């Protein structure tokens, strides 16, 4: 038998995305920054490219596509950069882009050092954990389904449906190779685990970047136009409790 | 929503 749902995912695994930025200038907040929100305007194509060709995608009400996207792009694109950072450079730096790599003085420089070590610490992960590359592209697309509203979606029953899949998936990759069921529930243990801490890093971030938007024009630093209107008009939501994560554990 | 709005209908 061969993976049809892992030979889909891996078939549309974005390639490498670069951020536009001049290296050659030296290190500013405004310049790191206003870089790192063109970065997220590029990123954000892909994924919606990205899930528009996930299995049974299609299925979810078009208005809750778009939601469960301008909910959860953070906490994606923070999973799959702490993925670049581990298979690139070994955790070492952020591997945000390959013209755009974080050191611990850019780090600092960013005005989110803490957030950043979050995300080393994330990157790190996948080495002591040893996360598969298969286990790392079902991992990202369930985060794409760990972020719902209060007050429920369009139909809330699909993606109830299809989130369950996509667990259903992730246990089987997790089966493969594994006979027992005790190493195959403490490996679901490791990688939900691994998923939650996700959250708190998204939302940080989530509250660092609200409020550079505010002061924005004040500091000089350019929001692309998407990233302004997704910004003030979903992750406040988010940050104001309308919009939750679903935790695995408490 | 109105912008990435028109991202997402045209992929
Ligand atoms: C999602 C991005 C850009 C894509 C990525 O690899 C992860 C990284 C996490 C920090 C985000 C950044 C986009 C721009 C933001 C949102 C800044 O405004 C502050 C936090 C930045």
């Amino acid at each position: 038998c061969q993976p049809i749902f892992l030979n889909v995912l891996e078939a549309i695994e974005p390639g490498v995305v670069c951020a536009g930025h001049d290296n050659n200038q030296p290190d500013s907040f405004a310049a790191l920054l206003s870089s790192l929100n063109e970065l997220g305007e590029r990123q954000l194509v892909h994924v919606v490219k990205w899930a528009k060709a996930l299995p049974g995608f299609r299925n979810l009400h078009v208005d809750d596509q778009m939601a469960v996207i301008q909910y959860s792009w953070m906490g994606l694109m923070v999973f799959a950069m702490g993925w670049r950072s581990f298979t690139n450079v070994n955790s070492r730096m952020l591997y945000f882009a390959p013209d755009l790599v974080f050191n611990e003085y850019r780090m600092h420089k960013s005005r989110m050092y803490s957030q950043c070590v979050r995300m080393r610490h994330l990157s790190q992960e996948f080495g002591w954990l040893q996360i598969t590359p298969q286990e790392f592209l079902c991992m990202k697309a369930l985060l794409l389904f760990s972020i719902i509203p209060v007050d429920g979606l369009k139909n809330q029953k699909f993606f109830d449906e299809l989130r369950m899949n996509y667990i259903k998936e992730l246990d089987r990759i997790i089966a493969c190779k594994r006979k027992n069921p005790t190493s195959c529930s403490r490996r679901f243990y490791q990688l939900t685990k691994l998923l939650d801490s996700v959250q708190p890093i998204a939302r940080e971030l989530h509250q660092f970047t609200f409020d550079l938007l505010i002061k924005s024009h004040m500091v000089s630093v350019d929001f692309p136009e998407m990233m302004a209107e997704i910004i003030s008009v979903q992750v406040p939501k988010i940050l104001s409790g309308k919009v939750k994560p679903i935790y695995f554990h408490t | 929503s109105e912008k990435f709005k028109l991202l997402f209908q045209s992929y």
